[PDB]
């Protein structure tokens, strides 16, 4: 360590992380979407990796959860062309629409979080957050 | 016990939950 | 007052979160604690609310928690009303040390003024909500 850390920094950061989760969840709930962070994560992986195998989803995170998502018409399982006993994962039209809607919710929550800052302030914040990682 | 004071305290308390489950 | 939003901010914040999440898990594994953050969350609630019942704990965590509680019990970290054992108390304390250290290491590259500036900007964001 060079100097003791400011004792308010970890809590101030945690509060922002808390705000983002709380707001996203509240919006999802207000909007009647019945989605949890695990749901959002699963939809994102399936969209990002079309035809994802179940074990590969397992690695990046389940059979019960896919069953739920399939029943809600968000995910479709197709047989693996080489292995008829296993299934690969795809978003339905509805599941894709919901994934992209969830993404727009997340970006709006961030926009609303940051918009009270002036452009100079926002740029300073980017720099400081980046400084934490760059080093 | 102001707004951001309370949020900081609650968030610090929930740190494991917040890192354990988030939309990030 | 609402300004246009810098498109680097959300990714910058997300990157910090993901870095910290990864580092905490790496340090828990480095110390062979065999815990994940949800496990520590259970231990922390049991520590803070010593004697609370299983149903109550389950609700606060928000079958599957009973599985985790049973796993923590099988490791003699939790005893039965729920209490941390001596081993559970120690491992919870060690996890908290790790959480604190990882955050110290996160903010280390910032000078005291940078640290104070970052506190202020994070506060300003929140206060306007």
């Amino acid at each position: 360590m060079n100097y003791p850390v400011n004792p308010d920094l970890m809590p101030a950061l945690m509060a922002v992380f808390q705000h983002v989760r709380t707001r996203i969840q509240s919006e999802l709930d207000c909007q009647r979407l019945d989605l949890t962070p695990p749901d959002v994560h699963v939809l994102k992986l399936i969209d990002e990796q079309r035809g994802l195998n179940l074990q590969d989803l397992g690695r990046q995170m389940i059979t019960r959860k896919i069953r739920e998502l399939e029943g809600r018409n968000l995910v479709r399982r197709e047989r693996n062309p080489s292995d008829q006993r296993s299934f690969q994962l795809f978003l339905t039209d509805e599941g894709l629409a919901i994934h992209l809607h969830a993404e727009l919710i997340m970006s709006r929550v961030h926009d609303e979080l940051f918009a009270p800052l002036t452009p100079v302030e926002q740029a300073t914040l980017v720099h400081l957050l980046d400084q934490c990682l760059a080093a | 016990r102001d707004y951001t004071e309370q949020l900081r305290r609650a968030a610090r308390r929930n740190a494991w939950d917040l890192y354990g489950e988030h939309f990030y």
